[PDB]
DNA sequence: GCCTTGACCCTCCCCTAAGGGGAGGGTTTAGATTGTGGTCTGACGCGGCG
DNA sequence: CGCCGCGTCAGACTGCACAAAACCCTCCCCTTAGGGGAGGGTCAAGGC
RNA sequence: GCAGU
């Protein structure tokens, strides 16, 4: 909208391309995590982590 | 659901005659718990004639039923909306009182929503030769 | 669990079901006739309209209670307008007079 | 493998195993229901079954 | 008094109604004291005891009767029957998102049949 | 605004008037883009934009020009909420009869035309004839004939007689019956008959004949020669997170009815024979039948899950209708539930509500007194500020709700006082902490009952949640005079 | 109602078939006694001397390809119209036409041209019949009388009015309000007397024409009927094989049946060949295009639709050979396709949920009841806009209302659309850099602590 | 000793037109193929046959 | 009148886990060049 | 479907 446009113009800061989508602890919920496992599908490269 | 009190009076004449519930040989609800709260149809007079107990229209909170029992009266007719001439609701004369307040019931008052509430909350405590005269 | 507000359905705009959609209590047909038991026409009424499916009532609802206004400004629900609409796609002709 | 793989993945009596504590598998291995495929429907089954 | 809520017109008298049709009784008994003030003999009645879920269906509100059960029957009937429903019970409120005309929302649909009347 | 709710049945110039525009092809969506396909079932340029003030080409993408009729594809620009109320129409290739006006007994056209239901089915089936003019003939009006005797009147009377089959004959003959001479007609000869049973079936055809001539209705729009589509946002097909979509089973039906109707139109083009196309106007005529009520003529279409789809009867009808699941009872905001224990300490207007229950329940209270109270410059900062839970949102949140009741409710709400108000009392835990004497009223017991809390928001919500439902003004019974807040 | 009809022998469609053909090939000749279409067949004929286009589809051959047939023989028909052109010093003409007739017996004519033929006799059908309405309600809606009086006097005269002269004899009102019809009729009943005599042959004799080419066409139309009911039940038996891949029963019979009426009117007899034979081809056809083009609610093509069966099938056959699902790197090299082809594929061929899917069982609740409706703006999100609107309005307020109103008009704000600085410089009296100088000044100015503390918020962390 | 208004030149960005290619719709095939596939509910009201 | 066939109905809230092919032809999308426009960089004049 | 009230 026109007022977060002039609001991009003061400060400058631009908004990214990307949305924020990562899966976050339950509200509530306090734990510890015991196990991470990544399943990749064949053909994709792996991170450093999988 | 779209019976309301309406009005205030109909001013009406009718109403059923309210006697105490005996069942064979017993009663099982006296004319107490019957008439308390209804309003009388017509002057309640006292067995001795030509003196009105009870005036006419008069709602029969507990004090007019500790009189009714002082003296004998066994047969009050009281205004019932069955017989209501209010026409789309019900004058608040012909209800009675309401229950929960224990005053005579106010204009407004969804007294057909409270009514069907009222009947079907009991629903689940429900299921699925010679005459001797007791006393004297 | 509890929500102020949330994520709305999709065709009914109706709150979702449940605490894993973060959902919202069916505030449904027996609570309705305890509210017309009482007199609770208001409370009957902002049930029905500002907190289910007003649309354009329920962010006013909350723009009027942050702005610190307890005020409703109530129209019609859009599970009316869906229900004439799916009695019009019949060949029935539901209208509303003035 | 499509009538096999119905059968036990999306029956009414290939249940979600209750797996609380072992008393809930070894009852819930041991029970027997009159409902499923070929049986009651818990909405018309009268008080005598 | 809900349940025993239609009559029927044995005797047409001079009004609008046929003999052997079931009317509402309030409609009829409003229309024999409009009759008879203006010197006209009203209709004669025989009053009705319908079931709970006959009567229920019988309301002159299409809104609450199709809202109750077997929808169906209820909206061809008011169909072809060209049906009007003023919104005076309170499922024809709650459908529509309004004040129910019982309660603190009595107030409000005086001020409002007071004022589209006149 | 409005004062009463007219129902009717529409005319086919009546169906055309809330249409924008008619549904050619079945088409749903495009398979690589999503757009949704012209001509079709989700149609932009019907249907309104499928996005806020952007036509479907993106050629027009504000709105400095809304309202605007796109040239490139004919798209308004408008908000895409239209798609909510914007209705199109599929002009049918044979008249259809309307199933409810056929089958939902007493039969309309059987008790209008004084036919019975069977004839009809026979008539509209296309297996028989009706004889819908006599003319200097001893064929009558309502006389159905078979091929056979079809062909023979033909041979005996020639073209001077008219007899068809289908909803073509049935519409004809709705169409010219005289309504007002057929009443007077039918009050004489019921005011000569004396067989009860007679005159039972006369004044029912009599109030049906004058309730028509009353009202505005015409009786040939009993036979569907336009059909209206419903907006596409009420029959939405949405993609599903994992690629696949979701849709309702109103596209097939409509799919299936424009797919028949648009091979009527190809047979009737082709020349086809009678026996194709007499068939294909009984599958239009059942694919119409399935659209508006599933299952009410014969057997239920079933599709791609050996399930019955849902019809548009069976969207407003029963226990999972609108009427009842949507709109005499909802599900609603600013509304919490958890599992009740006794809380012995309290008086009989507070319940005790949990403090992570409160401040979820009374969010854009919290938000609005953090705004006020200059404790945040911003909804933002306010929003932040509840969401880290510092210590001042718990000060105005004891604030927010001193005076503030809630309705508790325990379902099932057997009676009124299965909702009753209360003030809260913020505690610690995670259960509602109801009083005792109350118990009795919800039938509540502490051995699992859950119970579902409402905030009231309007200064009325709150008046009546204090002075007609708070647990103070409902000691009394509504049942009978007695005590209900009564020990235990 | 299928099974009323009687199916046919060996010789039953030969006979048939040749009912087809002897009525389509009169109509031809119909359509021939019609010389228009003469000099539109020898006009083409030429131009297939300079090859305008194929002889095939102009020719399919001559009864008693092969081209050196049709040009001499052409040219014989050519002949033909040289001894019918001027031979007609009229009762002498009468029996070279019906010889035109016979003499075009041995033609064979395509779909297209014949179609384009059929047409222009359709446009002559509707041009007589249009006349001779005219003629029967330009009077009939001046007067009231049964017209079978003033069409005994019209048939014959064809040339003028002089039918006119015995109108009025009658004396009885009719021809009297004809007076006034008298008149506008005129250039109306010589123009069709034109094209008349352009075309050679007479309006009532070329309505003769018109009911002998009507007769015909139905003779033909109805021996393709006997033809279709007959071998209805080819097209069930074909049909049945389809039944659960995606359309009704009565549905792929009916796209068969489509089929099998393009089977009839496609099909010729002296290939020798049965006609089921033929038909189950055209029938195949029908139903498996109507399958790929209408059984889907995402609809997608027919070339998708076969590369989704031939997927099918090579997975098929590998699940059989080696006893698992084949993965799509190597289902894409038993296939010739790149692999992200196979996995668009894969992708492709999902059919979408019913929302009435009911979860785990579960009636109540159903898959259409927990889908959100992700295009709604959140109450927090209205509140931030209105309280951001609010905010940019009063730090705007405490400016210059001159670059003020520069920033409201060069955003959108408060105005249905934002303006670019040549705009504004038309609107402002100012040339263009120096107002963008304003913006820029305004700009630098609120950045500045002292009004952005409250805007800064705005902005995300 | 320091601020506007142009002034000229420079730089990048969005709309437009065209060309290649993938896509998608279309037409045609000629040995014979001739009629497809749960039942587990009871009570009540009504309406047409007989 | 008896009877058979048919239509309508059967509590409310909560979680849990969840779902033939081959060849022709035109048309639309991706890519790229271009051109216009729309800001952006660095100064030349009085004015402040 | 499986549980809770
Ligand atoms: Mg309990
Ligand atoms: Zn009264
Ligand atoms: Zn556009």
């Amino acid at each position: 909208t026109p007022e977060e446009k002039l609001l991009r113009a003061i400060f400058g800061e631009k908004a990214s391309d990307v949305k924020d989508s990562s899966l976050r602890v339950p509200n509530g919920v306090s734990g510890t995590v015991i196990d991470v496992q990544v399943f990749t599908r064949d053909g994709v490269e792996k991170d450093k982590r999988a | 659901q779209d019976l309301v009190v309406t009005e205030d009076d109909c001013g009406t004449h009718e109403g059923i005659m309210m006697t105490p519930v005996i069942e064979g040989g017993d009663v099982k609800e006296p004319l107490r718990d019957r008439v308390l709260g209804r309003v009388t149809a017509e002057d309640v007079l006292k067995p001795g004639t030509a003196d009105i107990l009870v005036p006419r229209n008069t709602l029969l909170h507990e004090q007019w039923c500790d009189l009714l029992e002082e003296n004998s009266v066994d047969a009050v007719k009281v205004r019932s909306v069955v017989s209501c001439d209010t026409d789309f609701g019900v004058c608040a004369h012909c209800y009675g009182r309401d229950l929960a307040r224990g005053h005579i019931i106010n204009k407004g008052e969804a007294i057909g929503v409270i009514a069907a509430q009222s009947i079907g909350e009991p629903g689940t405590q429900l299921t699925m030769s010679s005459i001797q005269v007791k006393n004297k | 669990h509890a929500r102020s507000t949330g994520s709305y359905s999709l065709v009914t705009q109706q709150p979702l079901g449940g605490k894993a959609q973060f959902g919202g209590q069916r505030f449904g047909e027996m609570e309705v006739w305890a509210l017309e038991a009482y007199g609770a026409a208001y409370t009957l009424q902002e049930m029905l309209t500002v907190k289910s499916d007003d649309v354009n009532g329920r962010t006013k609802m909350y723009k009027n209670i942050v702005d610190g206004n307890h005020q409703m400004e109530p129209g019609m629900p859009e599970s009316f307008n869906v229900l004439l609409k799916e009695i019009r796609s019949l060949g029935i002709n539901i209208e509303l007079e003035d | 493998s499509a009538a096999v793989k119905e059968f036990f993945g999306s029956s009414q009596l290939s249940q979600f195993m209750d797996q609380n504590n072992p008393l809930s598998e070894i009852t819930h291995k041991r029970r027997i229901s009159a409902l499923g495929p070929g049986g009651l429907t818990r909405e018309r089954a009268g008080f005598e079954v | 008094r809900q349940m025993l809520r239609k009559a029927t017109i044995v005797n047409a008298g001079s009004s609008d109604f046929l003999e052997g049709e079931q009317v509402e009784y309030s409609r009829v008994k409003i229309a024999n004291r409009e009759l008879e003030a203006n010197g006209k003999v009203g209709a004669t009645y025989s009053r009705d005891l319908l079931g709970i879920t006959k009567a229920s269906l019988a309301t002159e509100s299409f809104i609450s009767a199709a809202s109750f059960q077997e929808t169906t029957r209820v909206l061809t009937e008011a169909a072809v029957a060209g049906k009007r429903d003023e919104l005076r019970g309170l499922k024809e409120n709650v459908i529509v998102g309004r004040l129910i005309p019982a309660g603190t929302g009595y107030a409000y649909h005086q001020d409002r049949m007071r004022r589209r009347a006149a | 605004e409005f004062d009463a709710i007219k129902i009717a049945l529409a005319s086919p110039d009546m169906i055309r008037s809330w249409s924008f525009g008619e549904v050619k092809k079945p088409e749903t969506i495009n398979y690589r883009t999503f757009k949704p396909e012209r001509d079709g079932l989700f149609c932009a340029r019907i249907f309104g934009p499928v996005k806020d003030y952007e036509c479907l080409c993106g050629k027009y993408k504000r709105l400095k020009h809304r309202g605007v009729i796109c040239e490139k594809c004919g798209v308004e620009v408008t908000q895409t909420k239209v798609r909510r109320e914007r209705m199109g129409h599929i002009e049918l290739a044979s008249p259809t009869a309307h199933i409810w006006f056929l089958k939902s007994l007493p039969s309309r056209i059987g008790l209008l035309l004084d036919m019975p239901l069977r004839d009809i089915e026979r008539v509209l089936y296309f297996e028989s004839y009706v004889v819908i003019e006599g003319g200097m003939t001893n064929l009558e009006r309502q006389q159905i004939l078979t091929e056979e005797q079809y062909l023979d009147a033909l041979e005996e009377f020639g073209d001077e007689f008219d007899a068809k089959m289908g909803a073509e004959a049935i519409q004809a003959l709705l169409k010219s019956m005289d309504l007002e001479q057929e009443c007077e007609q039918l009050r004489e000869e019921l005011n000569e008959t004396n067989s009860e049973t007679k005159r039972k079936k006369l004044t029912k055809r009599i109030k049906l004949l004058e309730a028509f001539v009353q009202s505005g209705n015409k009786p040939e729009w009993m036979i569907l020669t336009v059909l209206p589509v419903l907006p596409p946002d009420l029959r939405p097909l949405v993609p599903l997170d994992g690629g696949r979509f979701a849709t309702s089973d109103l596209n097939d039906l409509y799919r299936r009815v424009i797919n028949r109707n648009n091979r009527l139109k190809r047979l009737l083009d082709l020349a086809a024979p009678d026996i194709i196309v007499r068939n294909e106007k009984r599958m239009l005529q059942e694919a119409v039948d399935a659209l508006l009520d599933n299952g009410r003529r014969g057997r239920a279409i079933t599709g791609s899950n050996k399930r019955p789809l849902k019809s548009l009867a069976d969207m407003i009808k029963g226990k999972q209708g609108r009427f009842r699941q949507n709109l005499l009872g909802k599900r609603v905001d600013y509304s919490g539930r958890s599992v009740i224990t006794v809380g012995p300490y309290l008086r009989l207007h507070q319940c005790g509500l949990p403090k992570k229950m409160a401040l979820e329940l009374f969010k854009p209270f919290i938000y609005g007194k953090l705004e006020l109270r200059g404790l945040a410059t911003t909804i933002k900062a306010a929003k932040k500020m509840v969401e880290r839970e510092e210590a001042v949102v718990w000060d105005i949140l004891d604030e927010v709700i001193r005076e503030h009741p809630v309705l508790l409710n325990r379902a099932p709400t057997l009676h009124r006082l299965g909702i009753q108000a209360f003030e809260p009392v913020l505690i610690e835990g995670k259960a509602i902490q109801l009083h005792p004497l109350v118990c009795a009223a919800y039938n509540a017991d502490f051995d699992g009952d859950q119970m579902a809390v409402h905030v009231p928001l309007t200064l009325e919500a709150q008046l009546e949640a204090r002075a007609l439902m708070m647990s103070t003004n409902n000691i009394l019974s509504p049942a009978n005079g007695e005590p209900i807040i009564v020990p235990s | 109602e299928m099974g009323t009809v009687e199916l046919l022998t060996r010789e039953g469609e030969i006979d048939i078939a040749k009912r087809i053909e002897d009525g389509i090939n009169q109509v031809q000749c119909s359509v021939a006694e019609y010389p228009e279409a003469i000099t539109y067949l020898l006009e083409q004929y030429d131009r297939v001397e300079a090859e305008e286009a194929r002889l095939s589809d102009l020719i399919t051959g001559f009864v008693d390809i092969d081209p050196e047939l049709a040009r001499e023989k052409f040219a014989e028909l050519r002949a033909q119209y040289v001894v019918t052109r001027d031979t007609i010093k009229h009762a002498t003409a009468q029996e070279e036409i019906l010889k035109l007739s016979e003499v075009f017996k041995q033609f064979r004519l395509v779909p297209k041209q014949f179609d384009y033929l059929v047409n222009s006799m359709r446009v002559m059908m509707d041009r007589v019949r249009t006349q001779e309405r005219l003629i029967m309600k330009l009077c009939v809606e001046q007067c009231k009388m049964p017209k079978k009086n003033f069409i005994t006097l019209f048939t014959g005269n064809e040339t003028s009015d002089t039918w006119f002269n015995a109108a009025i004899a009658m004396n009885k009102p009719w021809s009297e309000k004809l007076h006034d019809v008298s008149e506008e009729v005129h250039r109306a009943l010589q123009k069709l007397q034109q094209i008349e005599e352009e075309t050679g042959l007479t309006i009532e004799q070329v309505k003769d024409i018109n009911r002998r080419m009507s007769i015909g066409e139905a003779k033909a139309r109805r021996a393709k009927k006997e033809m279709v009911e007959a071998n209805l039940r080819l097209v069930i038996s074909i049909a049945k094989k389809y039944t659960n891949r995606g359309l009704q029963f009565l549905d792929l019979i009916q796209e068969g049946n489509i089929g099998l009426m393009k089977a009839v009117d496609k099909f010729e007899y002296r290939r020798g060949y049965k006609f089921s034979t033929y038909a189950t081809w055209w029938i195949r056809q029908a139903i498996t295009r109507s399958i790929a083009d209408q059984a889907r609610t995402i609809r997608i093509p027919v070339h998708m639709i076969e590369t989704i069966n031939k997927l099918n099938r090579i997975s098929r056959q590998m699940l059989q050979e080696m006893g698992r699902e084949p993965t799509p790197e190597e289902l894409a090299e038993r296939m010739l396709m790149p692999e992200d082809k196979i996995r668009k594929v894969l992708k492709i061929a999902k059919e979408p949920i019913s929302m009435e899917t009911p979860i785990g069982d579960d009636e109540d609740s159903h898959l259409g009841d927990f889908i959100e409706d992700t295009t709604l703006e959140l109450p927090l999100d209205s509140a931030t806009t209105e309280s951001l609107r609010a905010a940019t309005h009063d730090v705007l307020a405490g400016l210059t209302a001159r670059e003020a109103k520069v920033l409201r008009m060069r955003f959108g704000i408060d105005m249905n659309t934002d303006y670019t600085l040549e705009e504004v410089g038309k609107q402002f009296d100012v040339t263009r850099e120096r107002i963008r100088q304003i913006e820029a000044k305004a700009l630098r100015k609120l950045r500045h602590p002292s009004r952005s503390e409250v805007l800064r918020s705005f902005l995300d962390d």
